[PDB]
């Protein structure tokens, strides 16, 4: 099969570059973070604006949802993370500890924990209820690009400009695995597959890679896009055909066939680098976001 | 900021 994504809506509102877009686990909403220091919520199916959330002192590089679609966590250059009640827009907690910009964040599946990654080279695990830092991992020797929990929260995967992807035991804080291929390009993003068996990693040499975690081996490689300067989000699209989706520094969204590694579609519309892509939990919908010269989020749909 | 490029 091949996808046939088409633009349906363009969401406008941010006054500066958009950094991350994420659909609610319930499928109803889309949250967006930006260098304008705000988070905005939008309807996932119509792109209708819903609300704006504020409080950060500096720009936000990432946002993440709780499993019940009720809470959101944000990561900022103000060196803090914030948890928010989406229904009210109120900040429930401000997590402090990082000594430099917080770049990435995610809740575990139970959503009692939040994992964070910073330019301070650390990965931290926090208690959502109290805001306390439960553990600080000396994870890398360079800025941490991404952090993600597996399906049961037993593991955390991390990536860095140091060229490494590492897997950690949530409970112990021990490093269970370090993955690296032949070359050591900086790693700009990482995430577990939805079944937790595989890991998708992006490197700043215009390459995406699929890894079997258990075997510690690279199974697939995806190329064609441009990615050498920015930490762009990538995803597994599993609602229809099995695709790998990513942003690109050529202003396009790329979609590849997971098995053949062929590019099946390139989505044109943005006027600047596509920094983030998100795939809808149940429908064949992709959300895409772009940098300063564009400032828009776009919603695409396929059969 | 993720919106700013790597030097």
């Amino acid at each position: 099969v091949k996808p046939n994504y088409a633009l349906k809506f363009t969401l406008a509102g941010h006054t500066k570059a958009v950094s991350s877009v994420k659909f609610s686990p319930n499928g109803e909403w889309l949250a967006s973070s930006s260098a304008d220091k705000l988070i905005k919520i939008w309807g996932a199916y119509d792109g209708k604006f819903e609300k704006t959330i504020s409080g950060h002192k500096l720009g936000i590089s990432d946002v993440a949802w709780s499993s019940d679609s009720n809470l959101l966590v944000s990561a900022s250059d103000d060196k803090t993370l914030k948890i928010w009640d989406v229904s009210s827009g109120k900040c429930l907690k401000t997590l402090k500890g990082h000594s430099n910009y917080v770049f990435c964040c995610n809740f575990n599946p139970q959503s009692n924990l939040i994992v964070s990654g910073s330019f301070d080279e650390s990965v931290r695990i926090w208690d959502v209820k109290t805001g306390k830092c439960l553990k600080t991992l000396p994870a890398h020797s360079d800025p941490v690009s991404a952090v993600h929990f597996n399906r049961d929260g037993s593991l955390i995967v991390s990536s860095s400009y140091d060229g490494l992807c590492r897997i950690w035991d949530t409970a112990s804080g021990q490093c269970l695995k370090t993955l690296i291929d032949d070359d050591n390009p900086p790693v700009s993003f990482v995430k577990f597959s939805p079944n937790g068996k595989y890991i998708l990693a992006a490197t700043l040499d215009n390459t995406l890679k699929l890894w079997d975690y258990s075997k510690g081996k690279c199974l697939k490689t995806y190329t064609g896009h441009k990615n050498e300067k920015y930490c762009i989000f990538a995803n597994f699209s599993v609602t229809g055909g099995k695709w790998i989706v990513s942003g690109s520094e050529d202003n396009l969204v790329y979609i590849w066939n997971l098995q053949t590694k062929e590019i099946v579609q390139k989505l044109q519309g943005h006027t600047d680098v596509v920094i983030s892509t998100a795939c809808h939990p149940t429908e064949n919908i992709i959300a895409s976001a772009a940098l300063e010269n564009d400032k828009t989020i776009k919603l695409w749909k396929s059969d | 900021m993720r919106t700013e490029p790597r030097p």
